[PDB]
């Protein structure tokens, strides 16, 4: 799980906001993007080096005009991993108030394999992303 | 004659604060819909000042 779409539209008629976190960097940006019907991004599978690659990156196709555009610090993160449960969670709050979409996040460690962790956990901000965009619908990305 | 600078006259409904709008498509004015760039009951959503 590694990004979102966030528009109303996600057709080239309005603006939308790309919200992607690859195995180098978190970016944010705000174009008129012609999102695609299967939007993803591919990672090459055990390429004789006995570890992971992405490889594509096929989320959208043009952008005509852009309005807000952040990019993260490049980091390293791993694209590896086979374990019978879930380890992580990740629990994140989206909403759109007066223009300012507001970002919540937190992190535990959890054991289960196919049920949601039973138990309580607070919710700290994290970015506040001024897009003043309207948004409808929401897409999420995940890893091939 | 500047007409550099447009603003938006027709729209379906007035938009949230803060909210910024870049939509050029053709505004609906009678019951029928509108197609193409022009028509009949049909407008530009944006105008130039004088
Ligand atoms: C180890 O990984 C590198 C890159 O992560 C591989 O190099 C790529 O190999 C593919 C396979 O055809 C090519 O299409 C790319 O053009 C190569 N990229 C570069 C920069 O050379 C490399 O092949 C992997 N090791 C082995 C033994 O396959
Ligand atoms: C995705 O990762 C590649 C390297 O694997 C990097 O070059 C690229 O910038 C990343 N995508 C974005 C949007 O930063
Ligand atoms: C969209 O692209 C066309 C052609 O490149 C350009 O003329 C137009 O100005 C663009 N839209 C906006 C809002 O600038
Ligand atoms: C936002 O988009 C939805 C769906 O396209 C529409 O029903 C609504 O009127 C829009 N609101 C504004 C303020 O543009």
């Amino acid at each position: 799980i590694r990004g979102w779409i966030f528009g109303t539209t996600l057709d080239s008629k309005t603006q939308s906001l790309l919200i992607v976190n690859n195995a180098t960097n978190v970016v944010i940006k705000v174009c008129e993007f012609q999102f695609c019907n299967d939007p993803f991004l591919g990672v090459y599978y055990h390429k004789n080096n006995k570890s992971w690659m992405e490889s594509e990156f096929r989320v959208y196709s043009s952008a005509n005009n852009c309005t807000f555009e952040y990019v993260s610090q490049p980091f390293l993160m791993d694209l590896e991993g086979k374990q019978g449960n879930f380890k992580n969670l990740r629990e994140f709050v989206f909403k759109n108030i007066d223009g300012y979409f507001k970002i919540y996040s937190k992190h535990t460690p959890i054991n289960l394999v196919r049920d949601l962790p039973q138990g309580f956990s607070a919710l700290e901000p994290l970015v506040d992303l001024p897009i003043g965009i309207n948004i409808t619908r929401f897409q999420t990305l995940l890893a091939l | 004659g500047n007409y550099n600078y447009l603003y938006r006259l027709f729209r379906k409904s007035n938009l949230k604060p803060f909210e910024r709008d870049i939509s050029t498509e053709i505004y609906q004015a009678g019951s029928t819909p509108c197609n193409g760039v022009e028509g009949f009951n049909c407008y530009f959503p944006l105008q130039s000042y004088g």
